[PDB]
């Protein structure tokens, strides 16, 4: 088994259009989100909100989409309840309240595409593991 | 001789059957105190609130216990590290059912068992010894500190302090295991090294000195009856065990100096049991054993499990199921 | 003392140094080497970074018989395509 | 309770204030050998 | 080669700085030494953090002990404890590094070229441990020494920029005191709390008025006391129950040195008014009580009233009441109802967190407190996984907190027994019989049997 | 007769910087190999086939979790000789079908036996006692009960324990967990055997070193000592007073003393290999009838002794499925035992 160009091949949007990272752009996002989402994202589940996880599954049923780049993308800057209705940037890290997470101060655009990408390549490898919390370890 | 020269006299007199001194003093009251309590509770406490969720665990004999399984049961959750005296307790029942009886108990045990070192430093300076023994009673002292005062105070409660039974020292390993992996602990590690390195040269030491003994006796008498209590000589030829005990490994690997044996057989258990007694000290402050958990992955990022992982599932199951009513929110912080 | 020269006589010698600056290195060197030929993978059977698994496959290749176990690893390498 | 601890207290500092006094009263003196520290 | 092999200093080698005692030209070097040693260590470290240092990462994600030091006194940081500047921590080290070599240079004179001993060289810097007027001599003026640093956290705080008040209206900022407490009722009150549950002794000062007038009190204390043991020669209570030797008066420094690491270890694990945690990391009641903070305030926004939700055991889910009938926090937290915290004081009332305030106050910044002080709890592993024992790698975090208290506990215990050691040996060795018991008068032979 | 037997008997037995002896024949051979598969096996060889385990420095482990683990459950008991039919004198399969597990435990038990020999031997030869040889029998019972006869009881070799640090630790665990092995008597008394042979050793030390006699000037005492003198270097007098003041009993017979230091760990090593003999057959000491029986009937009770066996059901459930991969457990989450919330 090894880390191909299929497995780094992810949809970039929601109209079906795919994207192919490069291996340095998933180790890139892979460092960048140990950097500022691990401490409450590790493995794919959510500490302060263990109703939401980070499997595929559960951002393609978000309000809008987040199983592509752009949805990923687009909650970073801009962060919503799953439902879409409401803005949650003033307590979730964002590029919009980066003055109170300063953690996201240094992250550029295409810093937020490389976790994007990293969020969407972990649950090819990992399965289960990726969001499943405990149990799974 | 005034009376209170005669008491100092008396209290410091090398001629009691046991030795007073002024820590016994304080040594002596304590110790009575926390024996005959902790004897009365094990016997007849009603059980007790330990997890502060009204939750009883019945710890006495007469309460369904054998001696296996019964324990003074540490003081409610709720208290945390607030002092609870008996007469803090608005009754004496109340003062049960929230564990009263295990903070008088330690305390007064604590007090008692450092007095006990401090005696020790104080009859050897009457009698004119060398004062280093109360050192090597430092460590077992350590260990008690260890597990009924300091990690209390960095989990934050004595409920989390060792009970005082066989059955419940088995559930505080367990549970120290899920919380802190001290397995995988090094301090803990040197602790077994102290400890299983400690019962090997007590054999050793002893069979070596036994092999060597000088023949004193006939076949039909006991061998210990070729020494004589306060003879000037030694009993055994140590050039004898030296010259067997060089050849079973080389020369050199022997002790021929029987100052130098004896200090290494007093200080290898003493520095293991220091280490083991920090162990548990610094994991009080949850800087917790090395964490190998899904530290080798393959080409593509599969997980390859290690003996580590095997161990991670063991304290997962040990996590999940302990305290099992007390948790209310998902991670186990304290 | 039982006859042979001392330790400490051997290697503060300067022939003592003289044969082991080379053996030392030298033996260092092929334990290196056993590695980063790969030769030490092949002598053991200890599977590559990218020979735990097949790319898709998720499940252990353990041995479950104890006649054919044999023929079990040979099947399981031949399936890692 | 309030006698209980009234009677606590007073016990305790009778035995701590033996302890000091005892260790103050000459205490060096007290070995086999030399007598004489101060 | 004056006592420097075993026959004429009667001292193994690896007993071998004891060939010291009565050297008191190479003693003096070997502490200036030693000193050097201290100052540079704290100038390299303070570099080296300040190299490896991200401004927008927390400090306590970063292995930070000693730049936290420094931003606690006031310097490169303003509201919220964001750093502002890192010249002041700059500055910190490289003037520790360079004064490092000024006493590495008097250490190693003294040490190995300046006279051996003080005595014959100058009846002012020479002493004899015996000549009890001297010793109380040199202990008081290090005591008018300590005295003035302790008046220079005073003249920090009040006249030259202030300290970091995590306590501040707003959210955390410098402030200059200008009114610390003078009260000794309220300072030597400290002194006589309880250090159980809900009291904490001197760990529990809250407040910089109170920690910026107790150093007024003890500044005047050493340096008054400092004049006193110049003045004045110890009295003969004092002189009958003391050992008067080098290794008795290093013992008696040893379990001094022991019970403050024991205090200091305590200190940074509860206190977070003079160790903030927005430099520190919360403490370990600090981030248990942001967990329930945390789900209560999920909870609460799906709908859930939190006062009223009854959890498995009969206890509140949520909320209950201490012992003592304040409203307090539900679950294993119940322990941690004596933290204070500047967070969670704004939810407090009369009787405790108050429901309506639960209710209608809580503001964002709190949640976001709350869920970063819970997600960066003082546990981690020794290799730096962050989280519980079970928890998978990916984070790299141990707490300051952590780091701080075991090394200081560690410290703290093997300097005990360096003290039961020390003093065992001071009055074996005073007494005449520290080498072995002497054959032809053996004590014990002149005293009638037990039985 | 002075024909090759002697001969050899003689060069054996030369008095050189490591002995030999017809033990050495033995003894060396297996030790080395014994020694040299466990460095060899952590170094290069996998659990892959046998565990689904990463086990050796090549792979990535380290000191802590490498292993020469247990052959597969599947092998059963067998002695997996290298020519055998399992391997048929592959060395490539023989190594990832558990191979170097039999060969360190076989020839680490016929090292053993010939160290214990060479005790013998050289006690013979010097004059001593054997006493040093009989203490040794207690390692000897530890090893054979745990390494060969526990899993001879078992299903095969698989459940033995592996060779290797963390591998140990899990072993533990799963003692715990399955066999409720702190509750067995036989394991007590070998942790008193184990802590009171530890405490015997510092204290005796200590008090030697405490009783000295002065025989020299130097605050280093142990210079004050020689091999061939003929008084002893501490007081036995003034031990015995100080220990009777202070513990109310002391040692005054310094030949018992010593006895009893041989006694008391070797007595515990071998209770504890007694109780693992149990434990071979799953003959454990794991229930109190009389708790269980009142527990079932009333919610209410609650004693340490059940909040371990809630601990040992968690152990089982959440470790079984990995540690014992043969048996392909599947248990979906809706039954794994947990508390609220954890
Ligand atoms: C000469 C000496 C003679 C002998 C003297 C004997 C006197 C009696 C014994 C004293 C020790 C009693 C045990 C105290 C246990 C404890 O709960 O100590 C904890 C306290 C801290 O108290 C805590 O203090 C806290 C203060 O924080 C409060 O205030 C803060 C302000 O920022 C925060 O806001 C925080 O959130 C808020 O809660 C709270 O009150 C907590 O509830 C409270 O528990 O430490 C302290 O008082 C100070 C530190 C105590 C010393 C540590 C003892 C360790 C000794 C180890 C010995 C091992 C040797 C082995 C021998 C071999
Ligand atoms: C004192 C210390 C001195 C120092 C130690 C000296 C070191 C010497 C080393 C010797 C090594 C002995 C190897 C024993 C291997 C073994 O046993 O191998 C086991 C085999 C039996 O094979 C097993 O048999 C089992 C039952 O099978 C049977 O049942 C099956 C299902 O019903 C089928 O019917 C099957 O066909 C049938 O064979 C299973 O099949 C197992 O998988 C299989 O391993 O016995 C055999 O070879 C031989 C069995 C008879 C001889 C037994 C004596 C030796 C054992 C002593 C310990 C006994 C303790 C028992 C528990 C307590
Ligand atoms: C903080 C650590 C420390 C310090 C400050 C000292 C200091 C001292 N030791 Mg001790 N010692 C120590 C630890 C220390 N020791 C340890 C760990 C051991 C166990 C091995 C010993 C064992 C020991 C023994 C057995 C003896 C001493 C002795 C001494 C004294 C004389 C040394 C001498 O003459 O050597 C001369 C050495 C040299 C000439 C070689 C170089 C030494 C210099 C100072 C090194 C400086 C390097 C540094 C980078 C220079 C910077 C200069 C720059 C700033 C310009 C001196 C005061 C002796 C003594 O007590 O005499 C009465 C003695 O006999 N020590
Ligand atoms: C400021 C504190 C202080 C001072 C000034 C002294 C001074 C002295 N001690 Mg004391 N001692 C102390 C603290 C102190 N000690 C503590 C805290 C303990 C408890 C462990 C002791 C226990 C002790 C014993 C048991 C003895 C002394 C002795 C002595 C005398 C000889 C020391 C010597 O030359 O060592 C030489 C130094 C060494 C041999 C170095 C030891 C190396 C250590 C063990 C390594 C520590 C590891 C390190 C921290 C981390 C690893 C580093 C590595 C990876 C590179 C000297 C008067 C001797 C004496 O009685 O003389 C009267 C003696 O026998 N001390
Ligand atoms: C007050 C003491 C203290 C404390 C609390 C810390 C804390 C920290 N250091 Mg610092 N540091 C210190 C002293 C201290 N250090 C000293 C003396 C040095 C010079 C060696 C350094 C040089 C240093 C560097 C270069 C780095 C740190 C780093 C760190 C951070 C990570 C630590 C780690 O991963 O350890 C790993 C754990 C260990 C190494 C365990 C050590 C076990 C010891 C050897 C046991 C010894 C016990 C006792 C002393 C011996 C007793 C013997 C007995 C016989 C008496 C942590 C905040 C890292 C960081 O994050 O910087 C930003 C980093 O890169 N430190
Ligand atoms: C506290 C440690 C200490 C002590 C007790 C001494 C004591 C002594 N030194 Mg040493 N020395 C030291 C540190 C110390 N020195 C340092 C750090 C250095 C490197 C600069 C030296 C380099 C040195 C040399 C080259 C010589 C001495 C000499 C002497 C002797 C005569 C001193 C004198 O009368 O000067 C008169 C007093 C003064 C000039 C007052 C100086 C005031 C200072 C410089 C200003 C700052 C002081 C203030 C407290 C700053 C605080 C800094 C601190 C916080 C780090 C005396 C025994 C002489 C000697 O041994 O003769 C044989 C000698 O030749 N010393
Ligand atoms: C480095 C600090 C220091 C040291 C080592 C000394 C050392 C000494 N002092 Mg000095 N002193 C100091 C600072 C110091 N002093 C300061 C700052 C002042 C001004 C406040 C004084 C004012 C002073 C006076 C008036 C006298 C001394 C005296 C002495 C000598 C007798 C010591 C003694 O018997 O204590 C033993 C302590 C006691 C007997 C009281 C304690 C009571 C018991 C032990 C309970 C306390 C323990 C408890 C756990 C503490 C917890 C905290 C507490 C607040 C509750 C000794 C040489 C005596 C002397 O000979 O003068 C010439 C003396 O008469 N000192
Ligand atoms: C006596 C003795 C001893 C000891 C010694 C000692 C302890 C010493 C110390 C010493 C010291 C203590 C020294 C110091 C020095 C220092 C220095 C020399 C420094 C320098 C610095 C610099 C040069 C800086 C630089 C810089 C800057 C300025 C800027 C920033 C960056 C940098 C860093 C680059 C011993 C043990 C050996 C033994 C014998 C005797
Ligand atoms: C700064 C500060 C403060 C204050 C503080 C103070 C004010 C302190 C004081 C302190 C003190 C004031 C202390 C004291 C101590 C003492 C001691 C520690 C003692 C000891 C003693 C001893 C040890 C003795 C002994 C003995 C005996 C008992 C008998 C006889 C003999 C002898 C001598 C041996 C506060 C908290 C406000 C806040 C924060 C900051
Ligand atoms: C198995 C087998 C065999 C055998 C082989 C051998 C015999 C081998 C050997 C091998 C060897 C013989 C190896 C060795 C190795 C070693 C090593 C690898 C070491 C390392 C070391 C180290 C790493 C060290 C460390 C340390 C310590 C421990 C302490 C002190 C400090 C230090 C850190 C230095 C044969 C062919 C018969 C057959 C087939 C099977
Ligand atoms: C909270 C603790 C408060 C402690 C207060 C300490 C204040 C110190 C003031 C000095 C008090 C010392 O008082 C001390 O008492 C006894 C009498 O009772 C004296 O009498 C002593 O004399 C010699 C001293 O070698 C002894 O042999 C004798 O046994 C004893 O009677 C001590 O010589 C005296 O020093
Ligand atoms: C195995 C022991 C077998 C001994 S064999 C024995 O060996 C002698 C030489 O020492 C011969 O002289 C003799 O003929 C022979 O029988
Ligand atoms: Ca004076
Ligand atoms: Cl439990
Ligand atoms: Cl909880
Ligand atoms: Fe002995």
């Amino acid at each position: 088994a090894e880390l191909t160009p299929e497995v780094l091949t992810v949809p970039l949007n929601s109209e079906g259009k795919t994207i192919t990272l490069t291996e340095k752009q998933y180790l890139e996002g892979k460092r960048l989100f140990q950097y500022a989402c691990a401490s409450c994202h590790v493995g794919g589940i959510t500490k302060t909100n263990p109703s939401l996880d980070l499997r595929t599954e559960t951002l393609a049923l978000a309000t809008p989409p987040r199983d592509n780049i752009e949805g990923l993308v687009d909650y970073m800057k801009n962060p919503t309840t799953y439902d879409g209705e409401q803005e949650i940037a003033e307590v979730h890290p964002s590029l919009r309240s980066a003055d109170i997470f300063p953690k996201m101060r240094n992250l550029t655009e295409k810093d937020l595409v490389a976790i994007a990408g990293h969020i969407l390549v972990e649950p090819k490898i990992l399965g289960d593991k990726w969001g499943g919390g405990k149990v799974y370890y | 001789a005034n009376l209170w020269e005669r008491f100092c006299n008396w209290v410091t007199s090398t001629d009691n059957r046991l030795y007073v001194g002024w820590f016994g003093v304080i040594m002596i009251p304590t110790l009575l105190a926390a024996t005959i309590c902790f004897v009365i509770a094990f016997i007849a406490a009603p059980p007790v609130d330990i997890d502060g969720i009204r939750e009883p665990v019945s710890g006495s004999l007469l309460y369904g216990n054998n001696i296996i399984t019964g324990a003074v049961v540490p003081s409610s959750n709720a208290i945390g590290l607030h002092f609870y005296p008996i007469w803090e307790a608005a009754s004496l029942d109340e003062w049960l059912y929230n564990g009263g009886p295990y903070q008088l108990i330690i305390f007064h045990f604590l007090l008692g068992a450092s007095c006990y070192m401090g005696r020790q430093w104080e009859l050897s300076y009457r009698l004119g010894m060398r004062p280093w023994i109360c050192v090597a009673y430092s460590a077992p002292l350590a260990s008690a500190f260890a597990v009924f005062l300091i990690y209390p105070i960095g989990q934050g409660s004595f409920s989390d302090g060792m009970p005082l039974g066989i059955s419940g020292t088995f559930n505080f390993m367990i549970v120290f295991q899920a919380e802190h992996n001290i397995l995988m602990h090094p301090f803990h590690q040197l602790g077994v090294a102290g400890v299983f390195g400690g019962a090997l040269f007590c054999a050793m030491h002893g069979s070596l000195v036994t092999s060597s003994l000088i023949r004193e006796t006939t076949e039909t008498e006991s061998a210990n009856y070729g020494y004589k209590f306060g003879q000037e000589e030694e009993t055994y030829n140590i050039v004898a065990a030296h010259g067997y005990f060089g050849r079973l490994i080389f020369q050199y690997a022997s002790f021929n100096n029987s100052r130098s044996l004896h200090f290494f057989l007093a200080a290898w258990p003493v520095v293991g049991v220091w280490f083991a007694a920090l162990g548990i000290s610094t994991m009080a402050f949850n800087l917790n054993g090395f964490n190998f958990n899904h530290s080798v992955i393959d080409a593509k990022g599969n997980v390859i499990n290690t003996w580590a992982d095997i161990i991670n599932r063991a304290n997962l199951g040990m996590e999940v199921m302990h305290e099992r009513n007390a948790h209310n929110f998902p991670l186990d912080l304290a | 003392t039982t006859g042979e020269r001392p330790f400490s006589d051997i290697i503060t010698s300067v022939r003592y140094w003289v044969i082991h600056s080379i053996t030392i290195p030298a033996l260092f060197i092929a334990g290196w080497l056993f590695v980063s030929t790969g030769l030490a993978y092949d002598v053991f059977g200890t599977p590559r970074p990218d020979s735990y698994y097949a790319q898709e496959q998720r499940s252990i290749p353990l041995v479950t018989d104890r006649f054919e176990a044999k023929q079990q690893v040979e099947t399981f390498l031949e399936q890692l395509k | 309770m309030e006698t209980l601890k009234i009677t606590v207290y007073i016990v305790v500092t009778f035995f701590v204030l033996l302890f000091v006094f005892g260790f103050l009263s000459g205490d060096p003196a007290r070995n086999p050998k030399r007598k004489d520290l101060e | 080669a004056t006592n420097r092999d075993q026959e004429s200093s009667g001292f193994a080698w690896w007993a071998g700085n004891a060939r010291l005692i009565n050297l008191s030209g190479k003693l003096l070097g070997a502490h200036v030494a030693h000193a050097g040693l201290i100052v540079f260590w704290a100038g390299a470290m303070t570099l080296f953090e300040l190299a490896h240092f991200i401004p927008e990462k927390p400090m306590y994600e970063q292995g930070l002990i000693l730049i936290p030091h420094i931003a606690t006194l006031g310097w490169g940081v303003g509201p919220g404890g964001e750093v502002v500047d890192t010249f002041p921590f700059f500055v910190v080290g490289v003037v520790h590094l360079i004064s490092s070599a000024v006493l590495g240079f008097g250490g190693v004179y003294h040490a190995i070229r300046g006279p051996e001993t003080l005595e014959e060289y100058s009846s002012f810097f020479g002493y004899d441990w015996k000549d009890k007027n001297k010793m109380t001599t040199i202990l008081g003026f290090h005591l008018i020494v300590l005295g003035i640093g302790a008046l220079l956290l005073v003249a920090k705080a009040m006249f030259f920029g202030g300290l970091y008040d995590t306590w501040a209206p707003g959210g955390g900022d410098v402030r200059v005191i200008t009114n610390p407490t003078l009260d000794p009722r309220v300072i030597f009150g400290y002194l006589l709390k309880s250090p159980f549950g809900g009291e904490g002794w001197i760990v529990s000062v809250n407040n910089l008025e109170d920690v910026v007038g107790g150093h007024i009190w003890i500044g005047l204390i050493c340096i008054a006391g400092g004049i006193w043991h110049i003045l004045t020669t110890p009295f003969g209570w004092a002189r009958r129950a003391f050992i008067w030797s080098g290794e008795a008066y290093l013992s008696y420094s040893l379990g001094a040195l022991s019970m403050m690491g024991f205090i200091a270890t305590c200190f940074v694990w509860f206190n977070n008014t003079v160790y903030p945690s927005e430099f520190y990391g919360p403490t370990g009641p600090e981030a248990s009580q942001a967990q329930a903070m945390t789900f209560l305030i999920r909870d609460q926004k799906l709908g859930a009233n939190v006062g009223s939700a009854q959890g498995p055991t009969g206890l509140g889910k949520y909320l209950m009441r201490s012992p003592t009938g304040e409203i307090i926090f539900g679950g294993e937290t119940m322990r941690f109802w004596d933290f204070r915290g500047p967070w969670l004081e704004p939810l407090r009332g009369p009787n405790g967190l108050d429901l309506n305030k639960i209710k209608n106050d809580i503001q964002p910044w709190q949640e976001r407190r709350a869920a970063e002080y819970m997600t960066h709890a003082p546990l981690g592993s020794l290799n730096s996984v962050g989280g519980v024992a079970t928890e998978i790698n990916s984070v790299n975090f141990v707490s300051p907190r952590s780091w701080l208290a075991t090394s200081h506990f560690v410290l703290a215990f093997f300097f005990l027994v360096g003290h039961l050691w020390h003093a065992g040996r001071a009055r074996a060795a005073a007494a005449g019989f520290e080498k072995g018991i002497d054959r032809e008068s053996e004590p014990v032979l002149s005293m009638p049997s037990l039985d | 007769e002075r024909g090759w037997f002697d001969i050899l008997d003689d060069w054996l037995k030369r008095d050189r910087f490591v002995f030999v002896g017809w033990s050495g024949i033995l003894l060396f051979p297996c030790a080395y190999l014994a020694l040299g598969g466990w460095l060899t096996g952590t170094t290069f060889v996998t659990s892959w086939y046998t565990h689904g385990l990463a086990s050796s420095y090549l792979e990535g482990c380290n000191f802590l979790t490498v292993a020469v683990s247990t052959p597969a459950n599947s092998m059963g008991h067998s002695l997996l000789l290298l020519w055998g039919p399992e391997a048929q004198g592959d060395f490539t399969r023989w190594c990832q079908l558990g191979g170097l597990w039999t060969f360190i435990a076989l020839h680490g038990a016929f090292g053993l036996i010939g160290f214990m020999l060479r005790q013998f031997e050289i006690a013979r030869l010097v004059g001593v006692r054997p006493y040093n040889a009989i203490a040794f029998s207690a390692p000897i019972a530890v090893f054979v009960s745990v390494f060969l006869i526990y899993p001879l009881g078992q299903s095969s070799w698989f459940f033995a324990p592996s060779f290797g640090v963390a591998a140990i630790f899990r072993f533990l665990l799963f003692f715990q967990g399955f066999h409720n092995w702190t509750l067995n008597p036989f394991h007590m008394m070998g942790v008193a055997g184990v802590l009171g042979g530890a405490l015997l050793c510092a204290i005796h030390g200590a008090t030697v070193e405490n009783t000295l006699f002065q025989d020299g000037e130097g605050a280093s005492t142990f210079r004050a000592f020689n091999p061939t003198q003929a008084e002893e270097t501490y007081s036995m007098v003034t031990a015995n007073r100080f220990w009777s003041q202070i513990f109310g009993i002391a040692f005054s017979n310094k030949r018992w003393l010593h006895f009893f230091m041989l006694f008391v760990p070797v007595t515990g090593l071998w209770m504890s290999a007694i109780g693992v003999v149990g434990l071979a057959l799953n003959l454990r000491s794991y229930d109190f009838i009389s708790q269980e029986i009142r527990a079932a009937e009333d919610p209410e009770f609650e004693t340490f002794y059940t909040k371990n066996l809630l601990l040992n059901e968690g152990i089982r459930a959440w470790m079984a499925p990995q540690d014992q991969p043969h048996e392909n457990f599947v248990f979906p989450e809706e039954v794994l035992p947990r508390g609220n919330a954890l």
